[PDB]
């Protein structure tokens, strides 16, 4: 993006200045949008020395003599020279500046334009520039920041130190990867894209993206009339055991719900006779163990069993131990299909069987499953979509990186997924979302296709809740999903 | 909201 | 049809001429009724050089002076007598005609009315015929057939070749086969059926039907207040073992949603309990097997059972193996109730079973099941009606052959269902549909009444799903049918 | 303006290249606001080689790559720095420029986007642009004016041998001249005026307005509670004759219906008796004359009445001969109170009357009076504001020269009226204007401030009539002036 | 009403 | 209508 | 719609 803005002025020929313009009366609009007529409000613009600044110098200065009071405190040192340029104007439309900042300055003013820092961000945010993100904070006023709330590192969406918290955020061109990861996805508040007249090509050279409606919509496969069961695919779960019974029917449900032809299950017996007792639809094969989990004993019928299906899922419910570590790791050696890889499947794997594999894989693991994996601790590995990024490329897989924002990536190409609330973050939800995506894969959606429509309405499904969300159970998520597609269209 | 155009 | 087009002319006198102006004025009512005022379109009318083409002369005639524009073109060699009859009406009212058919053409006309070939093609269509037809369907204009999109046999719904896509079909008299088997309904668009004065005697006179809500209605059996369960007939569901567990389920609570006094199921220990779990109406007799599947050891239980129930439904979820076939085999010779043979069942059938049994049989395959039954591929059974009657008259059988079009035949009644759609593309489906037919056999439906009804009501069912079909499932389906059954009333 | 332009930049500061991008993105978001989503349209951007056409190169550049196609055909010789700096944007950003101009162009195009003149049009258009400007009226697509329609002198709004008719006029900082006056105000269509970053200092330094709403609500007399009649004031009407009755009953009544306190007629008798027969809330005083007009021998008379009254209005259906010329000079040469002079009052005034009065006078002619009054014809003085201020400066007096735009002066500041319709095109609504008037005065509004309100709710009344406008009278006209009171509070 | 047209 | 902002 | 029936 400030490659985009560099090209846009060095190669197209469009002047610093007018992208700054652009990017200033943007902010004007949105804020119009969301607050309804502007003319009742006091406007206090806190600008930086940078371009973020200057931007902010466009919004004050295009305000004066039409809202009841604009003031511009300037806490910058020296000004680039667009923020100069902006600072000239302002002054020569007679508009006021201070250099003081003073804690009762918030009293007189509606609303605080926070112009500080946008992408040019560097290190911890300290001294008064801290202590004036701390009293707007405190403040309970409307704060609309510029580009990127002044704090949040653009790259990654950590807080340096401290932020503001925006209940509006204008940024220009596309969405920034702190506007969509954690912490900095909840400190932008609402987010509006503006268009400030960059090349439409240079936007969508961008390889990072937003899952949205329209690309999930677009990528929903066909369903022609003639058809019958054997058009929409078969999908394996091999999943569950003595201790977790009931993570295989929400994974088969799963694949069902999504429009999958045909779905079994292969279960330790008797657990298996559970998903038939509620979901009587679903083929769940008895699977006799020596003590209630796979082990290489299963190795033979489980590959018998894989050959008339269309996809694998497995880990859902397995449990961790010894035979089934061999178990699970022998079988995807082997196994030529698809295998969507989840929970204990994933903390079992040995990751020498993705590379060899000539198959492709999806593994979905959440933040612990993906630290015990590659041997990092959570923190490092939590909303990282670029290890998540090299994983996928070294083991020639698809990575769906679980979390309020989920990564979704083949390594050379990464999606975000924004849908889903607090509700999900319970047991269950995660299996409901293996069958999803085996079942998408079944239907004939590449791996990462798969994956991508898959989260996104999983969270969408979630959102369709009719009561509070953090009641909702898988049971009721699966109940949703139908709904979910229906509305995606 | 006006304070783009007048009718 | 042609048989009676030619006794309307030749026995009862009507002048073909009269056929004929009476089929284009359908076309043109038929347009209006679908595109709202005619007078703002401009028309191109495609003509062949017999009677679909002179069926096209009388609509571009029709049209003349009271549309924005009409233009024919003419791409037949020869004309038959009446083409050339209304070609001359066409000109003498004023009409443009062109034999050149160029790719812009397409350009200045908002509506196609398809008038190239009807009943009478014969043959793959290639040169300028295909070059223009694949023109067309590039073309996103609005097009409109006159009696079959030309391309469609008309005997079998297969595309010869190319074939036209319709938004609107109007066809004279009857439905052909044509717009009711895939992929020639697919391509009909939404079908009129216009009387053009063939007497009513011969209209009434065909011997392949496509079921309606009407003769639906008028088939459903009565519900006299002073009854008892005894009244609604006994089902016996012999179905399940230890692979496949749920399809009892699904066919027992099919009989009960359709109004069945009593179900009994019988179903392997302990996976007959699965069923009671779910619906503890169901009764769920267990079997003692020695591996989990019927054999000739539970022949006689399975007789003794029989004795007290009106209908017997076998198959669904059985398994095919050895002990099996001989089960299933020994136990049709020797039952003497109708019976509903399903799935596994079908797949072990010894077919000189059903030509020694006294008793009345459907059989419901798939086409995978009836090729595997005639011993010939998918692609020569599906949609092959002829082959349906033949294998129903020579078994004394009613023969179901289930797909989004779903035959239905005696051998001498055929009966096409065009309800449902592709959420019924999913296991479980199926086994529903048997315990409905069971159902309304034991409530004193013959058996051909009590399979038409059924499908029916089961693919209405499935359009009453309020959510995505692609999301339907057996479970909800049942749900469904009582509001399938209310809706049809 | 094009001052204005001036100063903003070499004063302010502001980049010609700014306003110029400001303007061209206004045109967009107006066109987005009156044609919803524009990624589905064609557009045909017309470009002159002036700063007009810089603004369409900046349109076109902006919808590139987002609208459906983009063509910009440029018909100017050379371009000026700012078109020339924006025509190479557009083509940097890969946007298609053609330098001829076909006929049949105007058929892949579904918006034309007129920037070939602006307010730097001087003389008559012929040659290629008028050939283009007259297909573009012939086309019937949509078509939007940048700043003004081209043809149309925005300073007067004549048409320049020929202008473009536009559904859509985008125009800068404040409406030209040339908009509010006809026939320009015919062709602008609708009228959007944007902010494109002028000081608001310069765009409220204008010294010629459009009457607005907030304007005349601003006006309108208070009306305190604890008040009477006299609070509002004391109208005498001299008006009417044996000749014309009706005259003096719709003037009395429009300043009764703006809530003026009392009103007095002096009517010839049995003249007199008219106005009390149909409103008996007029007082009309019997006039004894010789042959039923006004003359010297009733001067006393009527100087009697006025003293004891804020306003006197004369004129309406006095008739014109000698005598009456006589009374009504030598009574407003004696009459110490302000006047207004309406109909045979003007067609009879010694203008030099007017430069002796110390007392104030407004006069009301259409323009074949006034044509009459400074002996020039018809067409010299229709819309000639710089005529009407001249002659409202000379002779002191508040002008209001009445049509379908309506210019209101004192010499100092002009106000153009454009409320109404044509059903004010009709024997009796000047004379309920008179009586309006002379009402608001006698509450307290000064001439011009009087004379500002009245012409707004006058048309505004009008407008509010519920059935075809040309079935108004002015007998309605009355009924609806406390409607538009109450619509504009 | 449905003389001339079946659906 | 989208040409300024997407949400 | 009017091709068969004026009133
Ligand atoms: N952590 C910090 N503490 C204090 N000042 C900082 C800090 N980070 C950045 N700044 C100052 O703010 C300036 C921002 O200017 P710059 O135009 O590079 O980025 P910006 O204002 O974020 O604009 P843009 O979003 O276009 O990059 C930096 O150059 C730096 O001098
Ligand atoms: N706050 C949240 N917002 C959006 N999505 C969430 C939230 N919390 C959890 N999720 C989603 O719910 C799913 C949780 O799956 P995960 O495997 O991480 O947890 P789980 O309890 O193990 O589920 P399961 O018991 O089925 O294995 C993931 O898709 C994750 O993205
Ligand atoms: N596959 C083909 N390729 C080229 N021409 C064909 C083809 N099939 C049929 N035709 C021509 O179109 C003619 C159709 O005339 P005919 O009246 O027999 O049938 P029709 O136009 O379909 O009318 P109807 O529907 O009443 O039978 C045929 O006689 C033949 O000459
Ligand atoms: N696209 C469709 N449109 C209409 N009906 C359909 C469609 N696809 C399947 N069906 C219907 O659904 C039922 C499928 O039964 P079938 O036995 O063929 O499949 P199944 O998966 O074996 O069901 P089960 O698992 O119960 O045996 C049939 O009645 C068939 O006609
Ligand atoms: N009547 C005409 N016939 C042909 N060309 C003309 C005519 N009138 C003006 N032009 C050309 O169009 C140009 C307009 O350029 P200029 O920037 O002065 O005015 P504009 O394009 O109307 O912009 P603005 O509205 O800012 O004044 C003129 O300088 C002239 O060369
Ligand atoms: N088309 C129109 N649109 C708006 N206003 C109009 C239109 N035609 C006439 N008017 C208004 O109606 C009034 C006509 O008064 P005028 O004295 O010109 O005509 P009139 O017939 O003499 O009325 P009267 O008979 O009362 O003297 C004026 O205010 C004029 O502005
Ligand atoms: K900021
Ligand atoms: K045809
Ligand atoms: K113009
Ligand atoms: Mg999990
Ligand atoms: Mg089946
Ligand atoms: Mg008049």
């Amino acid at each position: 993006m400030k490659e985009i803005d560099e090209l846009t002025i060095k190669e197209y020929g469009v002047d610093s200045r007018i992208l700054m313009e652009r990017a200033g009366i943007s902010v004007v609009l949105a804020m119009e949008e969301e607050l309804g007529n502007l003319s009742d409000y006091r406007f206090l613009v806190l600008c930086g020395g940078g371009n973020n600044g200057g931007d902010g110098f466009v919004v004050a200065r295009n305000l004066l003599g039409v809202v009841k009071d604009v003031l511009v405190v300037f806490l910058g040192k020296k000004k680039t020279p667009d923020c100069e340029y902006n600072y000239g104007l302002y002054k020569k439309f007679g508009g006021k500046v201070v250099e003081q900042f003073e804690p009762s300055i918030l009293n007189e003013f509606d609303v605080v334009v926070d112009a500080i820092f946008g992408t040019g961000l560097r290190g911890e945010i300290t001294g008064e520039y801290a202590e004036i993100i701390n009293l707007v904070n405190k403040s309970g006023k409307v704060v609309v920041s510029v580009d990127v709330p002044s704090g949040i590192d653009s790259n990654t969406g950590k807080v340096l130190r401290t932020a503001v918290k925006a209940d509006l955020t204008v940024t220009f061109g596309v969405p920034k990867i702190g506007h969509i990861l954690f912490p900095g996805r909840d400190l932008t508040g609402k987010l509006k894209v503006a268009n400030i007249g960059h090349p439409v090509h240079l936007i969508n050279s961008i390889n990072r993206y937003v899952i949205t409606r329209e690309m999930v919509r677009s990528l929903l496969p066909e369903r022609p009339r003639d058809s019958h069961k054997g058009t929409y695919g078969k999908v394996l779960i091999i999943a569950g055991s003595r201790l977790y019974s009931g993570a295989p029917v929400l994974s088969g449900m799963g694949s069902l719900k999504v429009g999958t032809g045909l779905v079994k299950l292969a279960v330790p017996f008797p657990q298996n006779l559970i998903a038939t007792s509620r979901f009587p639809e679903l083929i769940s094969v008895p699977i006799d163990t020596e003590k209630g989990f796979f082990s290489l004993q299963n190795l033979q019928e489980c590959l018998e069993l894989s050959k008339d299906v269309d996809v694998v899922a497995i880990g859902p419910g397995l449990g961790n131990n010894e035979h089934v570590r061999e178990f699970v790791n022998e079988f995807l050696k082997t196994l030529e299909k698809p295998a969507v890889i989840d929970a204990d499947a994933i903390n079992v794997l040995d990751t020498s069987v993705l590379k060899e594999r000539k198959s492709p894989a999806v593994l979905t693991p959440h933040p612990g499953e993906m630290a015990r994996l590659v041997k990092k601790t959570v923190g490092d590995v939590k909303y990282n979509y670029e290890l998540a990024e090299e994983f996928a490329k070294e083991n020639d897989c698809v990575l769906v990186l679980k979390s309020a924002t989920t990564i979704v990536t083949d390594g050379e190409k990464t999606l975000f997924n924004i849908t889903g609330n607090t509700g999900l973050s319970k047991g269950g939800s995660g299996d409901v979302l293996t069958g999803m995506i085996a079942g998408f894969i079944a239907q004939g959606l590449s791996p990462l296709e798969a994956s991508t429509v898959s989260v996104y309405l999983h969270g969408f499904a979630a959102e369709l809740f009719e009561q509070d969300e953090r009641g909702l159970t898988a049971s009721e998520l699966l109940r949703l999903i139908p709904e979910a597609i229906r509305r995606l269209k | 909201a006006a304070w783009l155009f007048e009718a």
